[PDB]
C-alpha cells in the first residue's frame, strides 16, 4: 500500500462524506428543536422520535450494507448510497409536515447514510497499513470541523429563505458527495467464531448504552441548576474544540503502540469517562463543570478514533467490513436506549443527579470487560491445552 | 534454544516434587517473548502441554492437573519452576521442559531433556 501519495486525495472524500452526514443530522435536529421552541405542535413526541429514527437506522442497517459492500465493491455501493440519500433529503421538502415526512427523512435519509458510510471507513484500509491510525485521526478531525462548521454556513452566511427550502439546500452537498464517490478505485457468518472479536465488539457494545446522555442532558442540566449564567452555549463549543484535538492526537499516537496493546488505550479512556461522566453532579461551581466537560470532550475522540484500526488488526484487512459492519449492528440499540432511560430516571427522581450517576456505570463495565480480552498467544496456549 | 529438565525420580503417593531448569541459548530479552512451559509424556502417550506462563505473566494450567501442579516463572533468571504436591501413582511420566516462542503467522514448540518422575509406594 502505498501510505501517501494519492491516498490522500481518499482521505479528502470521506472526510467530505463524514462531514455532509454527521452535520446534517445534528444541523436537522436543532431545527426541529428550534421550531418547538414557541408552539406545542410544529406531534412533539412523533417529532423528537424521528430524528432518533434517523439515527438509529444507520447503525441498525450496517450488515445488509457489509453484504453489499463485499459483493460489489466500494465504489459503486457508495455512489448508490449516496444518490438515494440524495433523493430523499431532496423530497423531504415537497412534503409539508405530513406524515411522509416520517417515512421519507428517516427510511430514506438513514438508509442513504447507512449505504454511504460504512464503505468511508473500510475504503482507507486499502490505502494504509503503516499510517492508518494517522489517517483515522485527519479524517475525524476534518469531519468534525466540517460539523462545527456547518450552522455558521446555514444560519448566518445565509438562510435568507424560509423553512420549507432548507432540506432542498442541504441536497447539494449529498449530491457533491455522490460525485466524489467516483474517486475509490480499488486497488485489489464466520467473523464471530473469533473469541477476542467477540469479546471485544461486546465491551464496546456494552460501553455504548451511557454515550448520548452527557450530549442530550448537559444543556438542561446547567439551566435547571445553573440558571444564573448568562449563557451556555461555552460548553458545547469547547466540548467539540477539545474533541478536534483529541481525535486528532489520538490517531497520531495509536501507530506508535504495536499489535493489540492498543486497546489498553481504549480501556483507560473508558475509565476516565465514566469517572469524569460521575463527577458533573459533585461539581457546584461552573469554574470545575467547564474543566470536567475539556475532560470529557478530550477522551471522547481517544474513544472514536480508534475503533477502526483495532478491527484491522484484529480480524486482518480481507475481513474489516463484515466485522465492522457486525459491530455497528450490534451498537444499534444501546445507544437509542440510553438517552430515554436517562430521562425516565429524571422523572422518577426529580433532581438531574441520578441520571448522570447511572450514565457513569456502563462505561466502567466496559473498561472491566475490555480489561481481559485475550493475546493470541494465550488462545493458541488454550488450543494446545485442548489437545 | 537449548534446555536440561533437573529434578525427577520416585516419590511416593501424597509427596512433592519441584521441577525447574534455566533456558539456554535464548537472551534474556528474546525469552519474554516466549512462554515458558512443561510438556507430559507416561507410557504410549504423547507430548501434551500441562502447564505455562504467558508473556503478559499470567499462569494457566491443564485444569485437570491443576492445584496439585504449580508453576511459577522467573524471567530475570530465565527460571520456571514446576512444582508439585499431593503427587499419585496417575502421574508417573517423563515431563520435558519446552519454550513457545511467537513468529510470523507461526510459532515454534521446542523441547528439553524430559525427566521421568515415578509415583510408588
Ligand atoms: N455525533 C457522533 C455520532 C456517532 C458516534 C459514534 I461513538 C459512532 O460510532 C463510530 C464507530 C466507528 I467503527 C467509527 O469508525 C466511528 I468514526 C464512529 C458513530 I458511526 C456516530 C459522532 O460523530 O461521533
Amino acid at each position: 500500500p502505498p501510505e501517501g501519495g494519492f491516498g490522500w486525495v481518499v482521505v479528502f472524500a470521506a472526510t467530505w462524506c463524514n462531514g455532509s452526514i454527521f452535520g446534517i443530522h445534528n444541523s436537522v435536529g436543532i431545527l426541529y428543536s428550534m421550531l418547538l421552541e414557541e408552539e406545542k405542535e410544529k406531534v412533539e413526541f412523533q417529532a423528537a422520535w424521528v430524528g432518533a429514527l434517523a439515527m438509529g437506522m444507520i447503525f441498525f442497517c450496517s450488515p445488509i450494507v457489509s453484504i453489499f459492500t463485499d459483493r460489489l465493491g466500494c465504489r459503486i455501493t457508495a455512489t448508490a448510497g449516496a444518490a438515494v440519500a440524495f433523493i430523499g433529503l431532496h423530497t423531504s421538502s415537497f412534503t409539508s409536515s405530513l406524515s411522509l415526512r416520517y417515512f421519507t427523512y428517516g427510511i430514506l435519509f438513514g438508509c442513504g447514510c447507512s449505504f454511504a458510510f460504512q464503505p468511508s471507513l473500510v475504503i482507507l484500509g486499502h490505502y494504509f497499513q503503516r499510517r492508518l491510525g494517522l489517517a483515522n485521526g485527519v479524517v475525524s478531525a476534518g469531519s468534525s470541523i466540517f460539523s462545527m462548521s456547518f450552522p455558521f454556513l446555514i444560519r448566518m452566511l445565509g438562510d435568507k429563505i424560509k423553512l420549507a427550502q432548507t432540506f432542498q439546500v442541504l441536497s447539494t452537498f449529498m449530491f457533491v458527495l455522490m460525485l466524489l464517490s467516483l474517486t475509490y478505485r480499488p486497488l485489489l457468518m464466520r467473523v464471530f467464531r473469533q473469541r477476542t472479536y467477540r469479546i471485544w465488539a461486546f465491551g464496546i457494545a456494552a460501553a455504548a448504552l451511557g454515550y448520548f446522555v452527557p450530549y442530550v442532558h448537559l444543556m438542561k442540566y446547567v439551566e435547571e441548576e445553573f440558571s444564573e449564567i448568562k449563557e451556555t452555549w461555552v460548553l458545547l463549543v469547547c466540548i467539540g474544540a477539545t474533541s478536534g484535538l483529541g481525535r486528532l492526537v489520538s490517531g497520531h499516537i495509536s501507530d506508535s503502540i504495536p499489535g493489540l496493546k492498543k486497546i489498553y488505550l481504549q480501556v483507560l479512556s473508558f475509565l476516565l469517562l465514566g469517572l469524569m461522566s460521575m463527577m458533573i453532579p459533585l461539581c457546584r461551581d461552573f469554574g470545575g463543570l467547564i474543566v470536567v466537560c475539556l475532560f470529557l470532550g478530550l477522551c471522547d475522540g481517544f474513544f472514536i478514533t480508534i475503533m477502526a484500526p483495532i478491527a484491522f488488526e484484529l480480524v486482518g484487512p480481507m475481513q474489516a467490513s463484515q466485522a465492522i459492519g457486525y459491530l455497528l449492528g450490534m451498537m444499534a440499540l444501546p445507544m437509542i436506549a440510553g438517552p430515554p432511560i436517562a430521562g425516565l430516571l429524571r422523572n422518577c427522581f426529580g433532581d438531574y443527579h441520578v441520571a448522570f450517576y447511572f450514565a457513569g456505570v456502563p462505561p466502567i463495565i466496559g473498561a472491566v470487560i475490555l480489561f481481559f480480552v485475550p493475546s493470541r498467544l494465550e488462545e493458541e496456549l488454550r488450543r494446545r491445552l485442548t489437545e | 534454544v537449548q534446555l536440561q529438565e533437573s529434578g525427577g525420580g520416585l516419590v511416593q503417593p501424597g509427596g512433592s516434587l519441584r521441577l525447574s531448569c534455566t533456558a539456554s541459548g535464548v537472551t534474556i530479552s528474546a525469552l519474554n517473548a516466549m512462554a515458558m512451559g512443561w510438556y507430559r509424556q507416561a507410557p504410549g502417550e504423547r507430548r501434551v502441554m500441562v502447564a505455562a506462563v504467558s508473556e503478559r505473566g499470567n499462569a494457566m494450567y491443564r485444569e485437570s492437573v491443576q492445584g496439585r501442579f504449580t508453576v511459577t516463572r522467573d524471567f530475570t533468571n530465565k527460571m520456571v519452576s514446576l512444582q508439585m504436591d499431593n503427587l499419585k501413582p496417575e502421574d508417573t511420566a517423563v515431563y520435558y521442559c519446552h519454550v513457545l516462542e511467537d513468529r510470523v503467522d507461526s510459532f515454534h514448540d521446542y523441547w528439553g531433556q524430559g525427566t521421568q518422575v515415578t509415583v510408588s509406594s
